[PDB]
């Protein structure tokens, strides 16, 4: 998963969606 | 930052790192931002979207370290968070992707100009420079897409302008790149910005000035091939940042 500390959790590369 | 050199605030003084302070006084960074005059910085909506409350912001300027002060820095509150009323993001692409910060030190004043901390310039209306254009973009994101860690030492890289119609390929991004955007990667697919690094400067000498071309916004994952960085547009949002600025 990825937590609230995740740096740019937006950004490109990241986990989300 | 994909590929690169290590830097220097030195080198990029108008870079803002901004970071987040949590529920138990931790602090983690969340995204770069720039230094457009003493007071503001300008950064990617989507960096604050899900935490768009001012008050558990910091930025640091003059900051050439991740988790360690550096000679020379200088630490803010956030006084004033924009956000872009009409931030959309489909499922790659962000839309709006950008965002004001007002500074203030905790003794109330803006930014000072020295060895490492200086404003950068904005576009004038719709000016951008020729496509294969040179420029630079710098931050604390990851050097691997595959990395969990962030590196510790700022890092700048040089990626070119793109035209839309290069970056209107189905196997670049097609639609998906709109007039709010501009595109620019490494003509050898090496180097580029990655996750951390949004919010950050895309630098180009433009009519003898340095200049704040882009924000760094999007892309399909890092330095993939026909998958340039995404950037919002600056020269197409002057009449936002008067306003609000
Ligand atoms: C896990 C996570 C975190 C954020 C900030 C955003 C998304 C989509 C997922
Ligand atoms: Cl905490
Ligand atoms: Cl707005």
């Amino acid at each position: 998963a990825c937590s609230r500390y995740e740096v740019d959790c937006r950004g490109r590369x990241s986990a989300c969606g | 930052i994909i590929g690169g050199e290590f830097t220097t605030i030195e080198n990029q003084p108008w870079f803002a790192a901004i970071y987040r302070r949590h529920r138990g006084g931790s602090v983690t960074y969340v995204c770069g931002g720039s230094l457009i005059s003493p007071c503001w910085v300008i950064s990617a909506t989507h960096c604050f979207i899900d935490y768009p409350k001012k008050e558990d912001y910091i930025v640091y300027l003059g900051r050439s370290r991740l988790n360690s002060n550096t000679q020379g820095e200088m630490k803010f509150e956030v006084e004033n968070l924009i956000l872009h009323k009409d931030y959309s993001a489909d499922t790659l692409a962000h839309h709006n992707d950008i965002a004001l910060l007002k500074i203030r030190s905790k003794e109330g004043r803006c930014a000072q100009p020295s060895r490492t901390i200086q404003t950068i310039a904005l576009p004038s209306m719709y000016n951008d420079p020729q496509f294969g254009t040179s420029c630079e973009i710098t931050g604390f994101g990851k050097e691997q897409s595959t990395d969990y860690l962030y590196p510790e030492q700022l890092k700048m890289t040089v990626v070119k302008l793109i035209s839309h119609r290069e970056c209107q390929q189905p196997h670049y991004y097609g639609s998906e790149v709109t007039t709010k955007m501009l595109c620019a990667a490494d003509p050898q697919w090496k180097t580029d910005s990655c996750q951390g690094d949004s919010g950050g400067p895309l630098v180009c000498s433009l009519q003898g000035r340095m200049t704040l071309t882009g924000i760094v916004s999007w892309g399909r994952g890092c330095a993939l091939k026909d998958k340039p960085g995404v950037y919002t547009r600056v020269s197409h949002f002057l009449p936002w940042i008067r306003s609000h600025t």
